């Protein structure tokens, strides 16, 4: 789930 | 029965001493020792690069002071003398004498490049320019403390039958705007505590009955004080008429409780110096004494944060023990949500008004808002996670980017909300509708 | 000495008992039992047939209540826990726990369809959503009471050093608005009078200190509260904050003083429990208890009526003693038009801003027009009889009908007034002017 | 402790004796005489040409009086009658009774060409046609004094849990408008003197206990007050409610000190009666007793001017026996140039909203300027005469005409000061660029 939060920091 | 006395910014009282501090703020500090029937002023400067420290001695007993970046300004609340230094050489010193009535004293006084101003004890407010020309006089409540930026003025008054008061105004080229008057103001007052009597507090309440310890404006122009309860407060909205408030947006007791470990160390005290973004400047005092000692203390620094905060499930949570006690993800989400938007709403109201005053708040603002979507993409995935699908749509509605919608997609998926996904590719539909416009 | 308590409107004290309401209302009413250490809650309804009416245990002691038409609310003032209880299954029971200060306390919370609000002893004000999602926080003065319908809320605020107040706002998607904040109050405290302590008024004053039975809002969404006074007062003008004022229109000790035939009886109380157009809706309570006890009585209504008749004088008019007096023709017409009057006006108010809430308004608006202008013609042909020409034609300039100014016409013939009947048709002219443009 | 009672504009009480004035104005006064059971009253004028003298017989002990040049208003607190009279014959007189609570009274009344005003201890407001016609009722904070002038009405309310304020609003038959309402009042109060000196004037303060000596609308319609300091403060900017103020423009007592060689003849009282234009008109009292008494004693005129010196300061510069002090003229160019500028706002303001009433007043502001511009020269020219160009250009930018500007360029040339002659002549060109543009 935090890989997500990754992508909409990315 | 009750005493009207007077004030100067972040000031000392003496303690069982010969000698305190008349004011401290971003510019600088004044400090003053007894010589005899004398006592000698230093004006002390956190910029002695720009500014040269400076000392005189004071045969009138200048009880009251104000300093700023052009000179420092002196006051005798008794008889009325008043005296004006520049900190350049291009321009005088000069003196002058008030009109008080008998009874009548000086509460506090303000200085800023475009004007001078004096309160009383009786409510008189009496203005001046730079080189002592008069202006105007003025009737309100009994004034206790000023405070000014350029043209904005914030007084703060109080009366035993009217309540405590403050008014908001600009003395504006074309002329003199109110934007608050004598409108009620919300601070804790000590002095009802029976606790009060300790001899440090007693003191301060002798120095300072009505507790304040400092107030200023923001590093944006916007009105701020601290407390007796340790609070910093900062009235939000001001220019908007149906929307000011008053916001706490700092708690130093909260914040010494959980750096201390999650103890109760009362041997540490605050002072307050200016504020910066979201950081305020201030000095760390430690002892029985809750004012700063002789020499002065360093600077130091804190951050603003939101009262989210719960002691019980803190130390639940958490459980070398000094150190700050821990924070779950989803009060850190929270606060810092919170945080984000109360910033960005804040500093939106400065760029709107006042523009870019720093060349950067731009970029700080992209910045706030991609803290304030990641921040409810947490608390969505918590609610993912908890299976509300309702309340994860309600906080799919507070994310602004079509990014976060997105991000949000593929967390409803993994969650195995497929009606949560469809409700999302709904509004993502109709937000992308909206964009087409 | 003063001191702050939790409240909610229209529940009771135990007396003596194992016993009490936690509130009241039109949609129902909660009431509490003493199991030991614990406590069971009822939550009953003026229509169980629409909605179920259920108990459990509270093993927690709340002492803070709200009922809605979706749910119930529950609150403890000193653990600071709360509990929202849905009437149906389709949304869940959920609790939370609030921080709170040392020595703070939650004093009020409220809930509606759109918002949710808690209230301390220490004026935070904090909002959340119906699941318990925070929004804000804010710092007011001290808060002791809160209503809400919609968006729509209404605060009251009392401090020794600020005085009573109330605030009025809406707490809208766009923003929270405020209509006016710490406003002061006109009403009048029970404590003034102060030689009343007698035992069974000084329980319930302990409970009550504010003496309030109930606040609401109207059937037509207007702020309404009774106090001390034994009044309903309404606020009229609120969706216009430069014209508010607070108007008296029920004295409940006048009518129970002529219901009585003109008689002092000391025997029988009202509790309100909401105002539905003409009519307040209200419980009948008698003796010593001056608050309603168990079983619950069956509801009862009493039509507003306005403040404008001298005692001595209605006992000498109707000169069987305990039949309610008769009241003459000149005292009736000029109440019924000053009543007509007030209920036009507030009903054109609603329905200028929020429309025909129910379909029938404009009905009721024609009806009090007709009773305005008959009730004026009353007071005319009394003037007529006292052949006050100039009362009598400042009468006519107050009727809105054609038809009554014929029948004043009439009437002025009757009277012999040439002069009045001239100018009557005068008028009649200009006003025929006034309908041809 | 503080009680409520009723007042009238001006009154006496009775003292020893079996009279009393019942209240004064410009248009003239009311006085009574105690005859057994019952009372004589009599009205006098000061316009013996327009109207006549009268007197006539009163059963019922009235306490309460109004006057204007339509009629007179009479009341008795206590039982509520009341009666209005007309100056006219034609017009018969005619009375009421008023509903009154448990101890409630009036505290004062008030009329208008068509309006009649009724107020209470216990806050409740009700008003009536001139025919009696009620009107309206509603609930306020108590009400302490009333006056009228025309359409325009000026009140004043107190209360110990709400304060000090103050309400403005014009009753116009086109409509009614509030300008004011119940907003804080900044009033000097005298319980404090009342309280510990225990100076055998004890029975003022019982006869009026809020000590406010009188209040009236000056000669062009503005709100002013008399202090119990005995100061007259004058509202400004009241058609502007972020720019409305309140302004000190005259202290009686500071004229007697300087009129009696800077001595204490605290014998001396002064009675205000009524502002016409910039002079006062009262009534010089010496003795016992601080208010006037029978047969009336002729009136006396004195001008206001802006409170600016100092005694010690004035005692220095003094140093046949009760000579009156001589001032700097630095102080009284200064006094001319704000009491100019104050003046010359005032009634640019009436003539910007309300116009002349006589053709001519124009020319008085045009002499207003020209002192204003006179009494800065003066100062100008001893800031040149001390060499602070600074302060002298400074100074310079706040003349008007050229003319005036010309002569700082003379004034210049005799200081020598050839740096400041380049600078006024360059503002010179640069405002006639402004008056070419």
């Amino acid at each position: 789930f935090d890989d997500i939060l990754g992508e909409f920091e990315s | 029965k009750f005493r009207y006395m007077p004030f100067s910014p972040a000031g000392t009282p003496f303690g069982f001493t010969d000698r305190r501090y008349l004011t401290m703020n971003e510019v600088g500090y004044v400090s003053t020792v007894k010589n005899s029937e004398q006592y000698s002023i230093t004006v002390s400067f956190f910029d002695v690069g720009r500014f040269r420290e400076y000392h005189f001695e004071d045969l009138f007993g200048y009880d009251l002071c104000f300093l700023n970046e052009k000179g420092t300004l002196f006051g005798q609340s008794k008889t009325g003398q008043i005296q004006y230094r520049p900190h350049d050489s291009i321009h005088s010193n000069w003196t002058k004498i008030i009109p008080l009535q008998a009874g009548e004293r000086i509460t506090s006084v303000a200085a800023t490049p475009v004007r001078v101003i004096v309160g009383t004890s009786l409510g008189y407010f009496r203005s001046f320019n730079q080189f002592g020309v008069p202006f105007a006089v003025e009737k309100t409540s009994p004034i206790v403390a000023l405070t000014a930026q350029n043209y904005r003025v914030f007084s703060v008054h109080y009366s035993q039958f009217h309540g405590l008061s403050y008014s908001l105004s600009e003395l504006g080229t074309s002329s003199k705007r109110y934007y608050k008057r004598e409108c009620p103001l919300p601070m804790s007052l000590p002095n009802i505590n029976s606790d009060m009597k300790k001899d440090a507090n007693l003191d301060y309440y002798n120095f300072n009955p009505m507790g304040i310890k400092s107030l200023f404006f923001s590093s944006y122009g916007d009105p701020c004080i601290f407390g007796s309860d340790n609070t910093l407060l900062l009235l939000s909205k001001w220019r908007s008429p149906e929307e000011s408030k008053w916001l706490p947006i700092l708690d130093s007791n909260m914040e010494i409780w959980k750096m201390s470990g999650g103890k109760e160390t009362t041997d540490i005290h605050v002072w307050p110096l200016a504020l910066a973004y979201d950081t305020l400047n201030c000095i760390l005092v430690k002892g029985k004494h809750i004012w700063p000692e002789f020499p002065l203390p360093l600077p130091s620094e804190m951050e603003i944060r939101m009262p989210v905060f719960v002691k019980s499930k803190l130390l639940e949570e958490n459980k070398e023990e000094d150190k700050e006690i821990q924070i779950p993800v989803s009060m850190a989400a929270e606060e810092e949500y919170l945080r984000s938007k109360v910033l960005s709403e804040l500093l939106t109201d400065t760029l709107e008004n006042d523009g870019e005053m720093y060349g950067n708040e731009n970029e700080v603002l992209a910045a706030l808002n991609g803290a304030y979507d990641k921040a409810l993409l947490r608390l969505f995935a918590s609610a993912c996670s908890d299976q509300n699908v309702e309340k994860a749509l309600s906080l799919a509605h507070e994310l602004k980017q079509d990014r976060a919608l997105t991000a949000a997609v593929k967390i409803s998926e993994r969650a195995e909300l497929p009606s949560l996904v469809k409700k999302i590719n709904n509004i993502r539909e109709a937000r992308y509708e909206q964009q087409l416009k």
